[PDB]
């Protein structure tokens, strides 16, 4: 009965955990935790998450 | 050593993200099952979960499934 636009992020559980921690501190990123390997994410934030994840490795 | 970081980066490049639409709040199992099976049939279903009566569809499949929904419900 309802549709909502979003970005579906599919990733290994290890990376899901990093995303949720990024979101903890920036706050505006995760719309919903779908299952072990999927997150519903704010579409405008995919850039930022992919950028921030890459940086954590440095 | 820490080419552990290298394996982390490799796994990081195995992340996939899609644009589209999450469908939820279904009255009946029947309707949830009808639209997601239609989406599965035209190749635009990316994810679903029977217990939550939710699924996600790619952007490019969005209007096909809306139009199916109008016609069949």
């Amino acid at each position: 009965a309802r549709a909502r636009k979003g970005a579906l992020v599919q990733c290994d559980p290890s990376i899901k955990a990093l995303i949720l921690q990024i979101d903890a501190k920036m706050s505006d990123i995760v719309l919903e935790e779908l299952d072990d390997t999927h997150l519903l994410v704010n579409p405008s934030k995919v850039e930022f998450v992919k950028h921030e994840l890459n940086r954590l490795l440095s | 050593v820490v080419d552990q970081i290298r394996l982390w980066q490799l796994e990081l490049d195995r992340v996939i993200t899609y644009e589209g639409s999450l469908y939820s709040d279904f009255e009946t199992s029947q309707e949830y099952n009808l639209l997601s099976k239609y989406a599965q049939d035209i190749g635009v279903l990316l994810w679903k979960d029977d217990k939550k009566k939710k699924f996600f569809i790619s952007k490019e499949g969005n209007s096909q499934v809306l139009d199916f929904a109008k016609r069949k419900l």
